[PDB]
């Protein structure tokens, strides 16, 4: 560790790889998101991890598409990235206001609409293909 | 004595049924009263959008 810290070439190559910083957080958030998403699929995810999955999806659907295919963001991407966060937050806001909390109330199992998973992932893939 | 039998042998069965019902409910609720595993908020209720 000490011969790495005082190393000139290590720091110089560190600065060489300092050139590529915005794309590293954009990819590590994907790993953190898939980890939290597997945990939420298992079912022990706190609300922070769920909003983190939401944030990772919104970043790679409204911050990344013009960060890679243009190399730079100005104008629309920040506005629509926050607009998605703003638009996801009515089923969460209403269901904290007109409820005690977000705790799932016991209900009739045939009321919730369920669809085959291949159709769901087909819809998601089509939506991303349209946005990209 | 002048007194023949009174209210019934049927409403005694009714009050015995009530007694037995409440006794079984108390006995059941004294054993399986606490089984709590997890309470995760459904802050991603997917049926609303997805
Ligand atoms: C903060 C959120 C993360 C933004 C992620 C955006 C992103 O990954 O964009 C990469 C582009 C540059 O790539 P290249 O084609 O220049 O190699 O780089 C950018 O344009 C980054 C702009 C970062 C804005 C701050």
């Amino acid at each position: 560790t000490l011969t790495l810290v005082l190393d000139p070439f290590f720091w110089m190559y560190f600065s060489w790889t300092w050139l590529f910083w915005p794309w590293f957080i954009a990819v590590g958030l994907a790993g953190y998101g898939i980890y939290c998403f597997r945990k939420h699929w298992l079912g022990e995810a706190n609300a922070f991890e769920q909003l983190g999955i939401v944030t990772s999806v919104f970043t790679w659907l409204t911050l990344v598409p013009p960060a890679y295919f243009n190399g730079y963001l100005e104008g629309w991407p920040y506005v629509f990235f926050l607009a998605y966060h703003y638009f996801f937050f009515f089923n969460v806001s209403v269901r904290k206001r007109l409820y005690g909390d977000f705790y799932a109330r016991t209900h009739d199992p045939k009321w919730d609409v369920n669809t085959p998973l291949w159709s769901r992932i087909l819809f998601g893939v089509g939506i991303m293909v349209g946005h990209w | 004595p002048m007194e023949t039998q009174i209210i019934s042998d049927d409403t005694w069965k009714l009050v015995d049924e009530i007694w037995d019902k409440k006794v079984e409910e108390i006995k059941a609720e004294a054993v399986i009263q606490i089984e709590e595993e997890k309470k995760k908020p459904q802050i991603l209720m997917a049926t609303h959008f997805f």
